[PDB]
RNA sequence: GAGUCUGCGGCGCGCG
């Protein structure tokens, strides 16, 4: 095509790693970068489904407010740091994956110490789980699920093992979004919009993947205007 | 704004409009560059903020900052008290829990 | 929403009489000399520049970034050419809306302050 | 029990501003800075 | 379908005439009514293409602030009344149409007094242009164009005739939009969004038609994210 | 086809 349709939003991408990814799109008519950028932003933060630690089970621990010998951190501080764990599974077949880890003695327990699982990957390896002294026995099973939004540990209440303790759900693989609308020049009229939105991701998913999912959630919603009543 | 300059982008249409309404206000000396004006405005303790619900800016600079805020103790006075029926005093026959 | 703004008068404020006062202070405005809200008795160039037929016409221009709500413009109401800011016109509506009897709504409201 | 800050609770700064939480807004639409960094609490100016 | 998809936005319509039309749609997840309502609003006002008086030429008048004898109204009041004129052309071939009208003597000048044009129609006949007394000579040429949004008479500055005077452009057929997001209750979770947007139209197009055009301009824009670069 | 018995006076502090 040549005139108005060839003159189409040039989608340009710049993504480093699976965390950052800038997305530029121009030219746009009057005040459209804002009309597109804000919605997508509201989607990217709420809608995008993800992963979060749903439950944990220390072998000798019964409640959430206990302390394990040979381990500096307390069960609460540990379960906290687990919320920080960002895992990334590759397909729907993995709805609920239980990561297993057991370490003993004078060693630091990092997230890469979890025995690897076939379809699951951990992009948060060096995350500090705990500091083991001597005679430090830590054997736990940490549940992981795919969901959306925030789910209080009280709302779901998972119970794989009777003495396990649920943990608060943090399901947005996106930490922050940002979009700017700077003027762009098209030969004839100077009043134009250029929308560039920057997206940051925990690693679970990629900025590009997220954007695609976002636009989809928006389009699916634009179809819900079909049957009058 | 320094990292913003290098990260690759300048000022918004949003950031510029609030500036107009800001100089019409008397928060920034008229005639200086938006880069220089936002600084003056920033020194005033307020920056530009977008609604979040609309994406549009909030006409006029709004101050923002790190404020230390504590949570007050939740007494059994907070944890509400609603009564249907219940005990009664032994000598006076008025309700008591 | 309902307050009008005032800004700068350095050069002539007398459009009340000359037609050369309309053109010159309209160009001087486009320039940097005369503001959209200048102490110019009858009409500061801000009213000279914009005239809104229907009520709605006034607010559309606002959303598009042509006029602030607190700016002094001219608008055509039911039977009068009223020189009242967008906001003041918007307030009029909100009231007129709350209670459908619109005429009975302007009868008891003052959009002059 | 874990008391997650809820609407019923009250908070205040060392100066004297006291108040209770009226609404837990979703990060989705509350006032956000040029850069994606969103504000956590929004205080009413009139009380100052 | 039955569970999550049948639980779909029930599009409900209530339209009286071609001017007003309320549109309710629920249920919606968290903060979606806002995400959909605002964009559609920004579109409905600027995007929907239309027709507005772009310029006018009274034959004996030179400037915008003059008064014509035998004519009560002043040039300013008249050019104002013209903004109120709503015309409707039928095909792209009509980009700029100049409507001609000349009336004399003790007659009222209404919009139906304009000499008819082949592919153009006037849905605002009874609109009052002016009141002619005696020896009332009014001969004018009023330009009409197809555009979008609002364009100050200062921004375009049309000049068919040297003494003609430009008029502010009022292109959209929708005067005002409005959307509310009130909570709705779905058995299980109370936190829900209900979006109802009220649209007002001059008559040229209908609220429903407008909405449809709007969601399309949005979808077409969501596709512009296709080819990376 | 359910109902007894306890929690009072005072003191201190804290909220609106």
């Amino acid at each position: 095509m040549l005139d108005s349709k060839l003159k189409a939003p040039v989608f340009t991408v710049r993504t480093q790693g699976r965390e950052y990814g800038e997305f530029v799109l121009e030219p746009l008519e009057r005040g459209f970068g804002v009309t597109l950028g804000n919605p997508l932003r509201r989607i990217l933060l709420s809608s995008i489904p993800g992963t979060a630690v749903t439950s944990v089970y220390i072998e000798d621990v019964l409640h959430e407010f206990s302390t394990i010998p040979g381990v500096k951190e307390d069960v609460v501080e540990i379960i906290l740091n687990l919320k920080e764990l960002v895992v990334r599974f590759l397909n729907p077949s993995l709805q609920t994956v239980t990561l297993l880890l057991k370490a003993e003695g004078p060693k630091e327990v990092k997230a890469r110490d979890f025995l690897p699982v076939a379809d699951v990957e951990i992009m948060n390896p060096d995350l500090h789980i705990a500091t083991l002294e001597e005679g430090g026995r830590l054997n736990m099973e940490v549940r992981v699920d795919r969901g959306v939004g925030y789910v209080p540990a009280e709302k779901h209440g998972i119970k794989d093992r009777i003495n396990a303790i649920p943990v608060d759900a943090v399901f947005s693989p996106v930490r922050r979004v940002a979009f700017q609308v700077e003027d762009t020049r098209l030969g004839q009229r100077t009043d134009l919009d250029k929308l560039t939105l920057r997206i940051w991701t925990d690693g679970s998913v990629t900025p590009l993947e997220a954007l695609n999912q976002a636009v989809e959630i928006l389009r699916e919603h634009l179809t819900y205007f079909s049957n009058p009543q | 704004f320094g990292k913003r300059k290098g990260e690759g982008f300048g000022v918004d249409k949003r950031e510029v409009e609030v500036l107009r309404r800001a100089e019409k206000l008397g928060l920034v000396t008229p005639g200086k560059t938006p880069e220089e004006q936002l600084k003056e405005l920033f020194l005033q303790g307020k920056v530009v903020l977008y609604d979040g619900r609309t994406g549009e800016p909030i006409e006029g600079p709004i101050v923002v900052g790190q404020m230390f805020i504590m949570k007050l103790y939740h007494m059994v006075e907070d944890k509400m008290h609603a009564r249907s029926t219940g005990p009664y005093s032994l000598i006076t026959q008025q309700p008591l829990g | 929403i309902t307050q009008v703004r005032k800004e700068k008068k350095g050069a002539g404020l007398e459009f009340a009489t000359p037609e050369e006062a309309l053109a010159a202070h309209e160009r001087g405005e486009v320039a940097l000399n005369a503001p959209i809200k200048v102490a110019g008795r009858e009409t500061s160039v801000g009213r000279l520049k914009y005239v809104f037929a229907n009520p709605d016409e006034a607010l559309l221009a606002v959303a598009h970034g042509i006029v602030d709500l607190q700016d002094v413009v001219t608008v055509r109401y039911m039977g009068k050419r009223l020189e009242t800011s967008p906001g003041r016109i918007l307030f009029a509506r909100i009231v007129a809306e709350a209670v459908e009897d619109e005429k009975v709504a302007w009868e008891l409201i003052q959009l002059d302050v | 029990q874990k008391r997650k800050l809820q609407v019923g609770d009250k908070l205040a700064n060392r100066h004297g501003n006291k108040g209770v939480v009226a609404k837990i807004l979703p990060v989705e639409d509350m006032p956000h800075l040029p850069d994606g960094t969103p504000v956590d609490v929004i205080l009413n100016p009139l009380g100052v």
